């Protein structure tokens, strides 16, 4: 909880989910 | 979660499942804020029109879990519950306003692969992100259909208030937000039966932090056209929040 949102098997990973691009290029 | 699709292991550190101990009885989604404290929709404790009024000891929290039924041994962590607190203007007979829960675990959380938590956002953040237009993420263990093996996902857009005001005759509140596809945009995806307490979540371009948003807290019917879910507006309800939370020592 000042490691939040930070997931140990993608962002701690520099490794992407599937579908997160989705959400950012939703904010575009 | 309807036309959704199978989480990654990890992908949602932060899901949390509320559990009835007796029947056993996977009853709702929750997310986990701190190894000590699971925020849930306050429909899945207390829920009068249905006589609903959970108490601490009928219920678990299971979290880390991926499969939906199956124990994941060294994976999964139980924890029951020392307190559960309902948002005190909580509006159940209306419209689950404020339908919002925290509840206080009795054995906190190491974190781990499968178990960290999510954020909650500042002002900013909300701001930022929680605009019409703008894709979030839910999961859940939920039903499939109105008419799950594995944890279920979807993104879908965040609405903007006059449509999700017209799609319902249920009054709508500034402490929910809708989402979903709209008709004319040819995709689907929603919440449903079960997903409840769930978080509605966002990835921040700017920290590359996940922060919750929502809580699925209700729909009419699920995935159907010219509807969409319901959620509790996470931010909105932050006071309350951060009351409940910051009132004891570590």
């Amino acid at each position: 909880e000042a490691d939040c949102g930070l997931r140990p098997l993608f962002e701690k990973k520099s490794l992407e989910d599937k579908t997160e691009r989705e959400l950012l290029e939703s904010y575009i | 979660i309807v036309e959704g699709s199978d989480a990654e292991i990890g992908m949602s550190p932060w899901q949390v499942m509320l559990f009835r101990k007796s029947p056993q009885e996977l009853l709702c989604g929750a997310s986990l804020i701190s190894d000590r404290w699971v925020l849930t929709a306050a429909h899945c404790l207390l829920y009068p029109p249905w006589d609903k009024n959970f108490t601490e000891n009928d219920l678990l929290v299971r979290i880390g879990k991926h499969s939906r039924t199956r124990y994941e041994r060294n994976i999964e962590k139980i924890s029951m519950l020392e307190k559960i607190y309902i948002h005190p203007r909580y509006n159940w007979r209306e419209n689950l306003d404020r339908d919002i829960a925290l509840m206080k675990l009795k054995k906190p959380v190491a974190f781990s692969d499968y178990i960290h938590p999510v954020c909650l956002p500042d002002r900013e953040t909300a701001a930022s992100l929680l605009q019409a237009g703008y894709k979030g993420r839910v999961t859940g263990w939920g039903n499939l259909k109105e008419t799950p093996s594995v944890l279920q996902v979807v993104n879908l857009p965040i609405v903007e208030r006059p449509v999700c005001k017209d799609s319902t005759r249920i009054r709508i509140t500034d402490n929910m937000f809708c989402a979903g596809y709209k008709p004319d945009e040819g995709k689907r995806g929603d919440a449903c039966e079960g997903d409840s307490g769930g978080p509605f979540v966002m990835k921040s371009p700017f920290n590359n932090r996940w922060y919750q948003m929502g809580i699925v807290s209700w729909g009419e019917g699920c995935d159907r056209d010219g509807k969409y879910g319901f959620y509790t507006h996470v931010f909105r309800l932050k006071k309350w929040i951060q009351k409940v939370i910051d009132q004891f020592g570590e």
